[PDB]
């Protein structure tokens, strides 16, 4: 249970190498149990940690006109709206009365859309830079049915309810009960981080139970780890471990016996040890 | 057994020139019912070439048909060293021939005769729908699935070139599983590495190989080298008629190697191929045999077929005397009457250049109408 | 100066809307074409099959609504388009 | 106020009703847009061939049925969705 | 209720028979929807070109054979489909 043997665990598994331990048991410690470590070639001389806490998924904004803070190249948005939509947009006729309702209001939105056109990326511009409604958009993450899955789960976490054509649900229709909240957003070129939603407890746990039971049926391990991935980013924390070597001989090398360390010390924390 | 099947998509610089020889033979065949074509191409980095033999009393300039072509792939622009509109296209074609009134005579349709000697071959099993072998028909889909894609727009950053290779295992004699899919395609270099083979796997990998043939052994692979980028002709030479294996059957079935792009129907090296096929696919259909193949031999200057053989590797419900019966009296294997009763003289041979020459239904040697017909008969 | 013949009438359409309900501007194609004008001259009036006149109900400065189609012709007189339409084509008066 | 000419009248469709003939409810292409609506304002009258007028059998307040065509005009008045069309186009009075 | 305008009537379709001249029951599309109904009420009267009234032929409560077409349209009345048509579909009147 102690930090002290799972580090002991992790340098007996790498070759003797205590600083791979070391590094191993800190990011267990940060990320805690329910939680996903993955390791990848790094670009350095020496190896690095990286956690992600909170969610969020590789897609960034669609236009460079929304970012209000070119010091970091990023846009911050304090207590906004979620607007989530799976049907691709190429119309502003739709959004009237959700936009108008909430430059009523004048805290800011997000639109996470499959995809939006340049028709309605042009209003939205000028909207914003004319200083009405400060809104933001950023294309719905992944592809298929894990999608509409993840767009379930943050639905779920922002304390809001996804609008599907297919279930006979129409944007016009849409109102403030149908639009989550969150306690910051920070959008870049490449990710998109929602911070401290306020959706229910009972449906996190409601979520992460149904995919934790759906990972048993699995019976590939990448669908296995596709859906431990998304329990931990519904709940929990996920770190990247960024292994450095000089040539790509010693760091694939050095990648098997982190890999080695890593499976280990998730083994002695299940069982135990002898 | 462990085989594998390899496919190419309609990008590459061999498909291109296939693309581009049917689809002189259409146009040529529409305005010219009866014309004779025999043609070649080859494509290079910014500079096409054209050759061959035509007959014909008609005239068809083809840079407009080039230019077309070009243009449904998706060559438009020079970010691939490849654009339809700047490049350069040059004919090495003889318009006209001697024989053109010493010849003119004739003297009955109905017996004309072959003019190459050589034996064809045709294939059939039920393993799959389409009465095809399965790893050369999916890997077909395979690639075809990604142009359908890359048309769509959906998915914008793909390039023509793709290539696919598909491994089937087979236990008993039947198909068990799925053992490695592999799908080598050139994208655009906004997108890095890893979304890449996210998309390519969960859209195209995904929705098209059956869900119940894939196991926990399923090895998927993308991008071996890491980097496919660089495509197009300037990486490769291009040339007409190199892989009719790939084609053809895929290997499954032993093949004589006559080309088939850019070849007139009047030619028994590409049409008999055609009825072969027709005739196997029907006396399979109808549950005579497990699979079947038909062996038809031509001579040069000779009429009448010499030989007609049927081999069904011992899985006949009926003695192999009676199958050679029925395929002489119920089809006609004469060389001009099988023209007729295929009806292939008409503009359809755009769509055939690429994606197989077999295995799809609209195709008029594909259908199973006389499937019926033959079960009566040997019942 | 232009007269207009028996019962056409030109009239001048009302610029694009910006603002829409609210704050939300529209640029491009979100804005249609504005669908009302005001009428700066009338016709004489409609030649019956007696072969008298009858004026026409609209008259000078008014605003009326009409529909665009292949009987309203658009003319540039003084560097500024105006539409030319018989009256048919108004269908109702605003205020 | 907005006034139509001749024999044309404005209307207001009556709303998509979800529910049908017990608590289930109609989405999609279930459920398709209402055929009847409350006149407006009604028109002066047709214009006879002579040069007489005729006054339209509507009188404001009556229910409509109608059938929705090219011919029916879809204009926007106070952010309200009305509809333009001829007399002729209405079918019959509800009570 | 509702009743028509002008040189329109309301009518409706009686149910179509299964058993034809013996016990052949008729199931599918073999028993083809009637051409045949009776009227429910009776419009005002067709306008003439002088503006006169021509009261309709047709009496209430009579038996009339019509062409099913375009121009017939069809309201849910009651949860009961009636037909509205004109009256130059009617083609003859039964007795």
């Amino acid at each position: 249970s102690d930090s002290k043997a799972i580090a002991q665990v992790g340098t007996i598994s790498a070759n003797s190498d205590e600083t791979v331990g070391k590094l191993i048991a800190e990011a267990m410690d940060k990320v805690g149990k329910e939680g996903v470590i993955t390791v990848e070639d790094g670009t350095g001389l020496q190896d690095e940690l990286d956690v992600v806490e909170g969610m969020q998924f590789d897609r960034g904004y669609l236009s460079p006109y929304f970012i209000n803070k070119p010091e970091t190249g990023a846009v911050e948005l304090e207590s906004p709206f979620i607007l989530l939509a799976d049907k691709k947009i190429s119309n502003i006729r739709e959004m009237l009365p959700v936009l108008e309702a909430v430059a009523k209001a004048g805290k800011p939105l997000l639109i996470i859309a499959e995809d939006v056109e340049g028709e309605a990326l042009a209003t939205l511009v000028v909207n914003t830079m004319r200083g009405i409604v400060k809104v933001a958009a950023v294309k719905a993450p992944g592809f298929g049915d894990r999608r509409k899955a993840m767009l379930q789960d943050i639905a779920t976490l922002t304390g809001g309810t996804v609008i599907s054509e297919e279930i006979g649900m129409e944007l016009e229709k849409a109102t403030l009960e149908d639009l989550g909240q969150a306690k910051r957003v920070v959008i870049n070129k490449d990710t998109t981080t929602i911070i401290d939603g306020v959706g229910e407890e009972a449906a996190i746990q409601g979520r992460v139970a149904q995919i934790r039971q759906q990972i048993e049926e699995a019976t590939s391990d990448y669908d296995r780890e596709k859906l431990q991935e998304r329990v931990a980013k519904l709940a929990g924390g996920v770190a990247v471990i960024k292994v450095g070597a000089a040539t790509e001989v010693e760091m694939k090398e050095k990648k098997a016996r982190v890999e080695d360390a890593l499976h280990a010390t998730r083994a002695a924390v299940e069982e135990g040890v002898v | 057994h462990l085989f594998t099947s390899e496919s190419v998509s309609e990008g590459h610089p061999d498909k291109i020139a296939d693309q581009i020889s049917d689809a002189v033979l259409d146009a040529i065949l529409e305005q010219d019912p009866k014309a004779r074509v025999a043609c070649e191409t080859y494509v290079k980095t910014g500079m096409v070439l054209v050759g061959g033999e035509i007959t014909t009393s008609a005239w068809v300039d083809i840079e407009e048909i080039t230019r077309n072509t070009v243009r449904e792939i998706g060559y438009v622009h020079s970010d691939m060293g490849f654009d339809a509109n700047s490049c350069a296209v040059l004919s090495a074609i003889g318009k006209q021939s001697p024989d053109i009134n010493q010849g003119v005579d004739r003297a009955d349709p109905l017996e004309q005769g072959a003019g190459d000697q050589g034996l064809m071959f045709g294939y059939a099993t039920n393993e799959t729908d389409v009465l095809m072998p399965a790893p050369i028909t999916y890997a077909h889909r395979l690639v075809q699935r990604q142009a359908e894609v890359r048309k769509n727009g959906t998915l914008p950053w793909l390039r023509p070139d793709a290539k696919s290779q598909v491994t089937f295992q087979y236990d008993d004699g039947k198909i068990v599983g799925i053992d490695a899919v592999v799908l080598s395609t050139q994208h655009s270099e906004e997108i890095d590495q890893k979304s890449l083979q996210e998309a390519v796997m969960e859209e195209i990998i995904k929705p098209i190989l059956p869900a119940e043939w894939l196991t926990s052994a399923t090895k998927f692979f993308i991008n071996p080298t890491g980097r496919f980028v660089i495509g197009g002709p300037m990486g490769d030479c291009g040339l007409t008629g190199r892989k009719i294996i790939v084609d053809t059957y895929g290997g499954m079935a032993r093949h004589g190697g006559g080309a088939f792009s850019g070849k007139d129907p009047s030619k028994v090296d590409r049409s008999a191929a055609y009825a072969a096929r027709y005739v196997a696919k029907n006396i399979v259909a109808a549950g005579l045999a497990d699979r079947c193949e038909i062996q038809v031999s031509y001579a040069i200057g000779v009429a009448e077929p010499t030989s007609i053989m049927v081999e069904t590797f011992g899985t006949e419900k009926v003695p192999s005397e009676q199958l050679t019966l029925l395929v002489r009296e119920f089809f006609d294997l004469r060389p001009y009457g099988l023209i007729q009763m295929l009806d292939l003289l008409h503009p359809i041979y755009k769509e055939t250049a690429a994606y197989g020459h077999f295995g799809r239904e609209h195709f008029p040697w594909e259908k199973t109408d006389k499937a019926q017909l033959l079960r009566d008969a040997a019942g | 100066n232009i007269r207009p013949l028996h019962d056409r009438v030109i009239v001048k359409r009302k610029e694009v809307e910006t603002k829409s309900a609210g704050g939300i501007v529209l640029t491009g194609s979100a804005a249609a074409k504005s669908t009302r004008g005001e009428v700066l001259a009338v016709g004489n009036g409609r030649i019956l099959e007696n072969g008298e006149v009858k004026p026409l109900d609209v008259k000078v400065g008014d605003i009326v609504i009409f529909n665009d189609g292949y009987g309203v012709k658009s003319e540039k007189i003084d560097n500024e388009e105006v539409l030319i339409m018989s009256e048919s084509d108004i269908l109702a008066i605003v205020e």
